[PDB]
């Protein structure tokens, strides 16, 4: 979920991952792809956001 | 290498194990990189012996090493020196200032970054992960080895 | 004072003619050098004391 | 230069030409650049040979070029570009820089005049003119964004603490900034 | 009965002796160290009196990252290796403070505790540092044993 | 050596300095023991379960 | 710092011209004796400490 | 000079004026400035 400003952005790992990890309960790695995020909304309080 | 020496297949990993103590044709993964520097494994490899292998394509980078060249420095850092002040500072009877080195290696209490309690209680990366650094400890009769 | 006057005077050229220069280029290092030395006597005096 | 205090001075020494029957005063030029340490006490500075950079800028005599050194976030490094100093800020829009990289590890590179001109449109309004004397800022074009994200600014366990999402990253943000837009690219 | 006069002979120096395997902090100091480095002596003796403020020993703590900084930060020029081929003995490294009029360090590795594709934290001696008036020409320098 | 890349130096103490400008609780952290050192030439990281 | 530094500048040229020269050729070597004289000075003053 | 105990002095440097074939002895001048603090000691 990504917060950039007014509407926020959900990217989903059925979509967005290549190689799916396997299962396990040490670790599941999701490496995602590029996710383009508009920052067009961005609220700059103090040059900043 | 910069120039590979077979074209098909840019490195090979194995696994050997008391059932199959042998290298074998295909019977790994066979990683190729392309012109860009996206390393992929060859799929005529045979996978059976792993689980899976994943490369790790935008990772260029790696944790620093409590068992590598430096790794008495780190210790040193880390361990020893938040060490050997508390256990002065104790000497002296400063025991608030003591208190606070000695919790630069292990809170009991835990650790708050930023308003929260962190995950770790001990604040000393390879007394988490048990990372030995010292393969002959009984070569001399050092207590510290 | 005395050894930053003595650092300012040794930077300017003293060889003139056909050869040029003898500026001592580490003279203000060396000068600074001394200052710190004597600092540390100052303190071991002003301790003493 | 990240995060640390950094001198950097330019520094003359005269040196004598012969041009035979005579010979003849002439001056070359190097610059120095110094940092804090941890306790409070200076390194050595390090010296850079920039005798031909001022050279190229055709100086009057007698006069110092301008110097404008600044960090840099992205791509880290630190700046130097040294400029014949001018009356106005709109000379500089279209005049030569005589630039140079500075790494970590007080390794130089050579800016080839592509390359410095791309710094010189994004900061000649911080150069100083013959009258007025003005402070660099930190170097950026129109955004300054992270290149990866490694450190957490909360977590949360699972449902009856059996489970967490934990020790991930951004290991890679990209951005493109084109007119009233801003495409930032994550993978995380 | 090699280590008879000085472990085995009584029960005091075996005792002692056969516990430290078992409980070796009984007898690890956080003051000394075998193998301690003279940033940590120079670190001892900076809070080694009655009066430590938390500014002291804060002072004491950055003067021993200033000389942290300094081995750590070290360029490693040249390397000669003592046996005649690569896989015994030892390899000694030149290194290159970060300093004009720069400072010159040794250290070795011992290629015989290479083990399982990585060398042990034991392998690396010290960063040594070498008094000698050294000034080479674009880093013709060489170590030779 | 013969297939091997051994590190021979770190850049802990370039990454430092970002931490070390906030005190010592920023320096003996956990966030600085994860401080990363890169990559020994060219090769790839794999994760091999 | 301050006597490394002084080293650093007394091994490059101050004579310029017809003749030339004027490195001081053992700059480094007195540089480094003269930390190790202040070396012993400081070790009695951190042992009256 | 305000209210403060100055000393300024003339000094001179002799340098080697060339001639050519020969050369030659010249002199330069310079103002020295300097001034007492305020413990006694002087700038």
């Amino acid at each position: 979920i990504v917060k950039a400003g007014g509407k926020e952005q959900t990217f989903t790992a059925d979509k967005d991952v290549s190689i799916q990890p396997s299962p396990s309960f040490d670790e599941m790695n999701y490496q995602f792809n590029a996710l383009e995020i508009d920052g067009s909304g961005l609220n700059f309080i103090n040059n900043s956001a | 290498d910069d120039v590979p020496l077979n074209q098909d297949y840019h490195a090979k990993v194995y696994m050997t194990f008391k059932k199959s103590p042998s290298d074998g044709t295909w019977w790994g993964p066979h990683f190729v990189r392309d012109d860009k520097g996206i390393v992929t494994i060859n799929p005529k490899s045979i996978l059976t012996h792993f689980e899976s292998v994943n490369v790790l394509n935008n990772i260029s980078s790696e944790p620093m090493d409590f068992s590598g060249a430096n790794s008495l420095y780190f210790w040193e850092l880390f361990y020893y020196t938040p060490m050997l002040v508390a256990q002065r500072l104790l000497h002296e009877q400063n025991f608030d200032e003591a208190n606070r080195w000695l919790k630069y290696v292990w809170s009991p209490s835990g650790y708050i970054v930023h308003g929260q309690i962190q995950n770790y209680q001990w604040n000393v990366r390879p007394l988490l992960e048990d990372t030995s650094w010292n393969s002959d400890p009984l070569d001399s009769v050092d207590p510290d080895a | 004072a005395s050894r930053l006057a003595g650092a300012a005077a040794d930077l300017v050229p003293n060889i003139f003619g056909f050869a040029g220069g003898g500026s001592r280029w580490g003279a203000i290092a060396e000068a600074t050098g001394y200052v710190m030395e004597f600092s540390a006597n100052v303190m071991n005096t002003e301790a003493d004391k | 230069y990240k995060s640390r205090l950094y001198l950097l001075w330019l520094e003359q020494k005269e040196i004598t030409k012969q041009t035979g029957y005579q010979t003849e005063t002439d001056y070359r030029y190097e610059l120095k650049l110094a940092h804090i340490r941890y306790d409070g006490t200076w390194n050595t500075p390090i010296t850079f040979d920039v005798n031909k950079k001022i050279s190229e800028l055709k100086l009057e005599k007698n006069r110092a070029p301008g110097l404008y050194c600044a960090g840099y976030q992205g791509e880290d490094t630190l700046l130097v570009m040294f400029y014949n100093q001018q009356d106005t800020l709109d000379s500089y829009k279209n005049a030569s820089m005589q630039g140079l990289y500075i790494f970590a590890d007080m390794a130089s590179k050579d800016m080839t005049p592509e390359q410095s001109n791309v710094y010189r449109d994004n900061s000649y309004q911080q150069f100083d003119t013959n009258n007025v004397r003005r402070v660099n800022n930190r170097y950026a074009e129109d955004y300054e964004i992270p290149s990866s994200v490694s450190s957490r600014k909360d977590y949360g366990w699972g449902d009856y603490y059996l489970s967490m999402v934990y020790n991930g990253d951004i290991p890679t943000i990209n951005y493109k900034a084109a007119s009233s837009d801003l495409k930032i690219y994550i993978s995380p | 009965f090699i280590d008879w006069d000085k472990y085995n002979k009584r029960y005091s120096t075996w005792a002692g002796v056969s516990q430290l395997v078992y409980y070796p902090e009984n007898y690890i100091d956080p003051t000394m160290r075998i193998g301690q480095t003279k940033m940590m002596d120079a670190l001892l003796q900076s809070v080694s009196q009655s009066q430590l403020n938390a500014d002291t020993v804060e002072d004491a703590f950055m003067s021993y990252l200033t000389s942290f900084e300094q081995v750590a930060n070290l360029k490693v020029i040249s390397a000669y290796h003592d046996n005649i081929n690569n896989d015994q003995g030892l390899t000694y490294f030149i290194g290159l403070s970060e300093t004009d009029a720069g400072e010159y360090y040794w250290r070795s590795v011992d290629h015989s505790k290479f083990n399982d594709g990585k060398f042990a934290a034991n392998a690396w001696s010290e960063w040594h540092k070498i008094d000698c008036p050294i000034n080479p020409y674009k880093s013709t320098i060489r170590p030779v044993i | 050596w013969q297939s091997y890349r051994t590190r021979l130096n770190t850049l802990f103490a370039r990454q430092l300095v970002a931490r070390a400008t906030t005190g010592i609780d920023t320096i003996l952290s956990m966030e600085t023991q994860n401080i990363q050192e890169p990559q020994l030439g060219k090769g790839f990281y794999a994760t091999f379960v």
